[PDB]
């Protein structure tokens, strides 16, 4: 209702006919019909970053990014994300969330092997934890356009940091390459994530440019839409720069899901404790700790959870979820049932929420909850 | 060497060292296996009891420990010189602890397969495994009697 | 030769370097085919939990490690003037870390196909499959620690 | 190497991302055959140092 990708290279496949290696002379050859505007808000890519530091200009996925931005139907969503975006691209909140993730910019084999399994089992956790919420913004009263493509990048982002934990296992207990490459060349078959606009980021340290398909970019843009709006910064008190970043931060949060009362702190860190006053209100953290069970317990129980819980029907959880399965035992088969024991306590929790919002889930997916 | 003393004499104090870890680790590990297979194919609907259900993992793993204990008793004895008398009682340990070891993990096995995925839906058979799997585990602690009654004669006034 | 030290002893030692890695591969190879038929069966399905289920694999290889280092130790003991004694020793010492490891492969292989096709469908299941997988790892270590201590008396005060 | 080459293959012709980690479970089946190879080397080795 919200999101419709394809993969077919051949309808476009003049635009990637002949050798254009030149960013510069293609706005020319991608109006290509009888529509100026409009091609060139295809073309706003990578027009910012087209000139100023790059290798060769255009690499191969860099055209399919722009071919397939296909803005020839709707010419309304896509805007209002390049409008929310650049605008978004002002304040150093912004910024200082975009240097967290970045810098600047014998027994001791049993040990090293111990480190490198525990890379590949959190990483291959933590990516089937994003097959199953990209089902969940499949269901009614979600959206995709945002929701559907920075966790696609994320779940490609966890499949090789796994992939490299027991291909780094492998070559370690076999001693005492080119297997990375072959899982990069497979990860990009198939389909390939939704066009969000480019984040470009101008300040006294220079002229930098994102990806927003890398999952380091996409990682620390969930932590800026995370704290609640303060008492200043939205008043018309303060008209002085504010008004136009704040409400292109609040209408990207709207976007996932979550009400400006959500706040929403992440915790990874390497001290003990986080803070006082930015704490959980212990009606989400009984609901959070609900949501954890969830997720471990079996591989498809938090999409029908939250699509009991839209309805206003999340009392009815212990009962919608329980299915049998069967047991060879000393009598014979048995058909003995799994449901999900949430307690009483932990399922009034989730009716004080009324739905789930999408970035909620997506915290609780990397391990920020 | 010696008529009392001869060459070929620690041939059996080697064959009974080995043979005790060999066979206690073949019961051990068919306990450990059966058991395994019950343990994996109940805690898919019940995880709750996983940890529960852990026992006879440990006490098919107590018999190889009863291996090893008989094993280096009896490798801190051997020596070159030794008599056929020695090498008879060490080949004798081994070969009692190891064959009593052996029934005792079939017997681990099987009764904790059994009371695993019985014990899945009837909580009251839990404690009734537990008594099945100690008279099954004083067999291997027969054995383990029998080879250090055997290994402390083993080196008494031999000439 | 001399009594002591027949022609007939570098035999005993040569069949035990060769019988620790050759029981101890046999061991490996099962684990390692076992699993990982129970890999490709269920990794169709869930090709993220590719190399998370890739650890029964790693413990099989483990006891062939264990093998290659016996081997290695013994094989540097050999010798055209040795006694009947040391063969015996190495013998001794190849056959308990041989079939250690072949009982651990065994339970092994089993284990680790039936906790992979559990925990395809059962995301707690995992840890208990890693739980029993460390209780079948700790027979070929109890082999090892045998050989070993075979292995440091071959040669103390030998003529 | 003989069961897991056709396990692997028959896997990997409906699912394109099982090949790598049928690669891996080989390489730990060559590696016996290794450890066979070098235990092979020590012992020849070994086979004409000071006989008389």
């Amino acid at each position: 209702a919200s999101v419709s990708e394809g993969v077919l290279r051949k309808k476009y496949t003049k635009f990637f006919q002949e050798n254009i290696k030149t960013h510069l002379d293609l706005k020319q050859a991608l109006l290509k019909e009888e529509k100026p505007e409009t091609a060139l808000l295809a073309y706003s890519l990578v027009s910012p970053s087209g000139y100023r530091g790059e290798p060769l200009t255009e690499r191969k996925i860099l055209e399919v990014v722009s071919l397939l931005d296909e803005v020839k139907v709707d010419g309304d969503t896509y805007q209002q994300l390049k409008n929310t975006f650049d605008s978004i691209s002002k304040d150093p909140r912004m910024q200082v969330s975009l240097e967290n993730q970045y810098p600047g910019k014998g027994v001791g084999l049993l040990v090293a092997t111990g480190r490198e399994l525990h890379k590949a089992s959190v990483n291959g956790d933590a990516e089937a934890y994003h097959h199953q919420l990209e089902q969940i913004s499949q269901l009614p009263g979600r959206d995709q356009r945002l929701s559907m493509p920075m966790q696609q990048t994320l779940a490609i982002g966890h499949a090789m940091l796994s992939a490299e934990g027991a291909v780094g296992a492998t070559l370690g207990m076999a001693t005492g390459y080119g297997l990375n490459n072959e899982v990069q060349d497979q990860l990009k078959q198939g389909p390939m994530s939704g066009v969000l606009p480019r984040l470009e980021i101008s300040n006294v340290k220079g002229d930098f440019t994102f990806s927003m398909q890398e999952p380091a970019a996409v990682r620390a843009l969930m932590a800026y839409l995370g704290p609640k709006e303060d008492t200043s910064m939205s008043s018309p008190q303060a008209p002085k720069e504010a008004q136009e970043m704040e409400a292109a931060r609040l209408t990207l949060k709207q976007m996932l899901g979550s009400s400006p009362n959500e706040h929403l702190v992440p915790d990874v860190d390497s001290l003990l404790k986080l803070s006082d006053e930015d704490m959980p209100s212990q009606t989400e953290s009984t609901a959070n700790g609900a949501f954890k069970k969830l997720l471990s317990e079996d591989w498809d129980w938090l999409m029908p959870a939250v699509r009991a819980m839209d309805k206003g029907e999340a009392g009815k959880i212990n009962e919608k979820l329980t299915y049998k399965l069967p047991l060879d035992a000393a009598n014979g088969r048995v058909y003995l049932d799994k449901s999900p024991n949430l307690s009483d306590a932990q399922l009034d929790a989730l009716d004080k929420l009324g739905s789930p919002s999408q970035l909620r889930l997506m915290y609780l997916a990397e391990g920020w909850i | 060497m010696t008529e009392l003393c001869p060459v070929y004499a620690p041939f059996f104090g080697a064959i009974g060292c080995a043979s005790a870890i060999i066979f206690t680790s073949l019961g051990a590990a068919y306990g450990t296996a059966k058991s395994g297979v019950g343990i994996c194919a109940t805690c898919v609907l019940r995880p709750d009891l996983l940890f529960k259900n852990i026992v006879p993992v440990i006490m098919a793993g107590i018999i190889a420990i009863y291996g090893l204990v008989v094993s280096v008793l009896v490798c801190y004895s051997l020596g070159q010189k030794q008599a056929l008398y020695t090498g008879f009682i060490q080949l004798g340990a081994g070969l009692s602890v190891g064959l009593s070891g052996l029934a005792a993990g079939f017997a681990i096995g099987i009764v904790g397969d059994a009371g695993v995925r019985g014990s899945s839906q009837q909580p009251r058979l839990f404690v009734g495994m537990i008594l099945i799997l100690i008279f099954a585990e004083v067999l291997g602690l027969y054995g383990l009697i029998v080879a250090l009654l055997l290994n402390s004669r083993a080196t008494q006034d031999v000439v």
